[PDB]
This record gives structure tokens, C-alpha cells and sequence, in this order.
């Protein structure tokens, strides 16, 4: 997808 | 596309598609094997 790294994942997803 | 369990595949409208999984606590945009 060549996006930006995925938002930091905790417990839930968070976009 | 096989799914993973503990993964999910969540494709949000602005076009941003994370596959994250409560296993490991990992998210990516690559399309996990195992």
C-alpha cells in the first residue's frame, strides 16, 4: 500500500 | 485472503485498510500467512 506505518495498536484499532 | 484467528481486517473510508491482530498486538499492510 506503500501508506505510512499503521497507527500504533494498543488493545482496539485507531485510525 | 485466509484470515488468522485473533486478526482483523478493518477497511476504514478514507481508503486505509489495517490488518491488526489482538494476538501479538501487531498491525500491517501486509497480508499475514499464519
Amino acid at each position: 500500500e506503500l501508506e505510512s506505518p499503521p497507527p500504533p495498536y494498543s488493545r482496539y484499532p485507531m485510525d | 485472503p485466509g484470515l488468522p484467528s485473533g486478526w482483523e481486517e478493518r477497511k476504514d473510508a478514507k481508503g486505509r485498510t489495517y490488518y491488526v491482530n489482538h494476538n501479538n498486538r501487531t498491525t500491517t499492510w501486509t497480508r499475514p500467512i499464519g
